[PDB]
């Protein structure tokens, strides 16, 4: 199927306590693979997946220098934005960026993205055309103007279409055993009493990769909507994921309800009941 | 623009006493990003906890995983304690092995 | 490989 290279970038000011904290975290699909953190003992880009250990010193030096350069740019940004918004020098503020590209199963670009936020709100983003910006407020319009005069969209477009795609392909190649693998979910159902002759049935799915999964409860070939609780799919500490979905059903009628688990690694979806 | 962390505590495998496993504390949907996260065994800080899987959702809220290797026993109690500006008190979520 | 970001 399709595949993604994504960078999550965060810069956070801390007036009175030194320079901002700056972090870059990289993912191929749902797997963390590189990280830079300014508060580490020796700040440098580091592998977060064993397959990246194959990249030689020149990769690490080039990425580390890009990261220290980005740290300095975001440091400047934080200061600039205080001015755009007429803010005091004494408060903590956050810039976030998501940056990357998605290619299809044929290796070609499906979409590229570059979205910025300030203090948790949309600021500026590159449009799907890869040519023009969309600005969320009057401050971001200053950035938009700066970036148009500089030809920033054309430089960003060259990265999204060339560099980003080409490095995604390389990463998929170098880590294919890990990245192209499929780990199947293992499922079970648990039972919990409630007041007034009601019970919670909770359906668990464990040990799966990729993260994308769907869990549903049925009654008579009918997917339940009401009384449903769930958690967002979540990492389990070893590069696999887990999830659960529960429903409140009347005491003694547990045997009517079925949990259904759908995943890329299953030849057929799983159906299961309380036991 | 402040959001309270959702704190979830769970093991990688169904817990069996004597059998090595991984304990997770996933702290999600929070903003601002400054946060303290401590995993506890019997009320005492677990050393050498690993932080991983930092990201943000579409609404820009922060997500991050704390995890550690462990072997459960019947009597050991596990928890995750989170301090964040959105909360007057530090919040502790306990591992529920029957959940 | 990460982008070299512009100032805002």
């Amino acid at each position: 199927g399709p595949h993604s290279l994504r960078y999550f970038v965060t810069a956070v000011s801390r007036p009175g306590l030194g320079e901002p904290r700056y972090m870059e975290v990289g993912y191929v699909d749902d797997t963390e693979f590189v990280r830079f953190d300014s508060d580490a003992e020796n700040p440098r880009y580091e592998p977060r997946a064993r397959w990246m250990e194959q990249e030689g010193p020149e990769y690490w030096e080039r990425e580390t220098q890009k990261a220290k350069g980005n740290e300095q740019s975001f440091r400047v940004d934080l200061r600039t934005l205080l001015g755009y918004y007429n803010q005091s020098k004494g408060g903590s503020h956050t810039i976030q960026v998501i940056s990357g590209c998605e290619v299809g199963s044929d290796g070609r670009l499906l979409r590229g993205y570059q979205q910025y936020a300030y203090d948790g709100c949309d600021y500026i983003a590159l449009n799907e055309d890869l040519k023009t910006w969309t600005a969320a407020d009057m401050a971001a319009l200053i950035t938009k103007h700066k970036w148009e005069q500089a030809g920033e969209a054309e430089r960003l477009r060259a990265y999204l279409e060339g560099t980003c795609v080409e490095w995604l392909r390389r990463y998929l190649k170098n880590g294919n055993a890990t990245l192209l693998r499929t780990d199947s979910p293992k499922a079970h159902v648990t039972h919990h009493s409630r007041p007034e002759d009601k019970v919670t049935l909770r359906c668990w799915a464990l040990g799966f990769y990729p993260a994308d999964i769907t869990l549903t409860w049925q009654l008579n070939g009918e997917e339940l909507i009401q009384d449903m609780e769930l958690v967002e799919t979540r990492p389990a500490g070893d590069g696999t994921f887990q999830k659960w979905a529960s429903v409140v059903v009347p005491l003694g009628k547990e045997q009517y309800y079925t949990c259904h688990v759908y995943h890329q690694g299953l030849p057929e979806p799983l159906t299961l009941r309380w036991e | 623009i402040q959001k309270t962390p959702q704190i979830q505590v769970y093991s990688r495998h169904p817990p069996e006493n004597g059998k090595p496993n991984i304990l997770n504390c996933y702290v999600t949907q929070f903003h601002p990003p400054h946060i303290e996260i401590q995993m506890l065994k019997n009320g005492k800080k677990i050393p050498k906890v690993e932080m991983s899987d930092m990201s943000f959702s579409k609404d820009w809220s922060f997500y991050i995983l704390a995890h550690t290797e462990f072997t459960p026993t019947e009597t050991d109690t596990y928890a995750c304690r989170v301090k964040h500006d959105s909360m007057a008190e530090p919040k502790t979520v306990y591992w529920d092995r029957d959940m | 490989a990460v982008y070299n970001f512009a100032t805002m």
